[PDB]
């Protein structure tokens, strides 16, 4: 027993163990972008996706 | 009537799209792509497995003579000694120091569990789609199934709707694979009648079973042992274990686009990619005169709440007045957005809460409720949760996640100086002919 | 779902709360400190009377 990482893409990515049928699995963004009228440091969101 | 539209390749994802016509009412049209069904062309190259060699019973000629005939039989070979005495159980059958010779022959056949262990080598091409679809106009839903070739029609109640051709060809398959077992393998085999031992492919047959068999795995004859009749030979390995080691592994788990291959078709299925073009011709009938369908007054559009995300994770609310009862589709005629029920029953007065995922934060878009629309802007959130596999991204990205306040920064941040410098420029102009003037 | 929140040390006193998500009514959470319990570590040195 040992833990692994895998990286995911926004597209998708599939997952396989044992000898049951796999499962897919993807991810979306959920870093901290939008302001609410103040002053936010926004681009930290933008930074986290694209970083070019 | 007769319409067109373009769809990505992608399974059991719904598109809902409309039909416009004066004096009818826009249907809702929703268009789900139930299966895919990628099958290329094949040709049956030559098939291989274990085999096993043949050591038949030697030719000795007591106090005589012989030669090294020739014969059919695959990695057939011949050798001949002389002046030997063999021996056996009941004591030595012959001895003429010189005048007895011995000669030995060996060749190979598939093994009889071949039948059932073989692989067989397959060339591949042209690489063509059958695509099966859910269309539903109206509340009338047809299963369809076609290829994707623009020029034939898949016949469903007879109504004829072209697609394609495919904007990008994508294929696993390389021209050369192997198959074994119900399992494919990518692989550059070596032509039918080329052979190298200890390598792939070094047994061949046009059939499992076919009499015709080549091979050539490097047999040769060892001379005669001390005293006891046998037959040493010499062989290399078969390439088929070799290769099964280190076959490197199934396509299965290496394809693209989560592709879901099957051998007895040698197809790929629910595998995803590119865009299709559509042509749809649908009867009159269907369609319903604007009279017949209810009117509607004074809609707003309201967001009750909205969190972008990757699900329906959108909400929205309308409030409408009407002078007539039935159902109306409703649309996002922005891409960026899509809704999630198609219509909905109608009222005088009454309001409804509708479902949709976007691809942007930005929820700035206009919806249209029977043949009138309103607009709709606010501000959705991202989520906590970031990983999950159902449908997502049923909108590709535009560029439009730039949010209003960063449009706001970005437009005020552009200086304009160089109206300053031509006014500048103009002034110095004036200036300079005033001192002219001295 | 989750949430995190800071609380004053008190017994008997209900702090109400909100989790707010888009397309779900924010759940209204109610925190009370029943009681509260110190307990060190006790080592036994001698006994005497
Ligand atoms: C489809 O909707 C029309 C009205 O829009 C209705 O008259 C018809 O009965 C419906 N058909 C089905 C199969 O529900």
């Amino acid at each position: 027993t040992t833990s692994r990482n895998f990286s995911v893409g926004r597209e998708g990515l599939e997952y396989v163990w044992g000898n049951h049928e796999p499962v897919r699995v993807w991810a979306q963004e959920s870093a901290p972008g939008d302001p609410h009228g103040w002053p936010h440091e926004i681009i930290i969101h933008y930074y986290h996706r694209h970083p070019v | 009537f007769e319409h067109a539209t373009t769809v990505p390749n992608v399974p059991g994802i719904p598109y809902k799209a409309l039909v416009e016509r004066a004096g009818y009412a826009p249907l809702n049209l929703e268009i789900t792509v139930v299966s895919s069904e990628l099958t290329p062309s094949t040709n049956k190259e030559y098939v291989t497995c274990k085999f096993h060699t043949v050591v038949p019973s030697p030719q000795v000629k007591c106090c005589g003579s012989l030669e090294c005939k020739a014969s059919s039989k695959a990695d057939y070979t011949c050798r001949v000694f002389g002046g030997v005495y063999p021996f056996m159980w009941g004591g030595a059958q012959c001895f003429c120091d010189s005048e007895n010779t011995q000669l030995s022959e060996a060749y190979v056949e598939f093994a009889p569990d071949c039948t059932i262990d073989h692989a067989v080598a397959l060339k591949v091409h042209t690489a063509a789609l059958k695509v099966g679809l859910r269309i539903v106009y109206g509340n009338t839903t047809a299963r369809l199934d076609t290829f994707v070739n623009g020029v034939t029609p898949g016949s469903s109640r007879d109504l004829k709707v072209i697609a394609g051709p495919i904007s990008a060809a994508f294929s696993p398959f390389d021209h050369k694979v192997v198959i074994r077992k119900g399992l494919v393998y990518n692989y550059d085999f070596p032509e039918y009648g080329a052979m190298n031992p200890g390598a792939f492919g070094d047994i061949q047959a046009s059939s499992l079973d076919a009499t015709d068999i080549v091979a050539r795995t490097d047999i040769r004859l060892l001379k005669p042992s001390v005293k006891n009749i046998h037959v040493p030979y010499t062989q290399a390995v078969s390439g088929y274990e070799m290769w099964k080691n280190n076959s490197g592994r199934p396509l299965q788990e290496t394809a693209p686009f989560g592709c879901k291959i099957e051998v007895e078709p040698l197809r790929a299925t629910n595998c995803a990619y590119g865009h299709i073009p559509i042509s749809i011709d649908i009867p009159d009938a269907a369609f319903v005169r604007s009279s017949e369908s209810p009117t509607i007054l004074e809609v707003s559009c309201t967001v009750a709440d909205c969190i972008y995300s990757a699900d329906f994770g959108g909400s929205l609310t309308l409030q409408y007045k009407a002078n007539r009862e039935g159902h109306c589709p409703v649309h996002s005629h922005s891409t960026t957005a899509v809704l999630k029920e198609a219509t909905t029953h109608v009222t005088a007065t009454g309001s409804i809460t509708l479902h949709f995922s976007t691809s942007s934060p930005q929820a700035n878009f206009i919806v249209s409720l029977c043949g009138k629309k309103t607009t709709c802007n606010a501000e959705c959130k991202p989520p906590a949760d970031h990983i999950i596999g159902e449908p997502h991204k049923v909108d590709q990205e535009f560029q439009a996640a730039v949010s209003k306040t960063s449009w706001n920064w970005l437009l005020a941040l552009f200086g304009g100086a160089s109206s300053l410098i031509v006014v500048g420029l103009i002034v110095l102009v004036c200036s300079s002919m005033l001192i002219n003037t001295r």
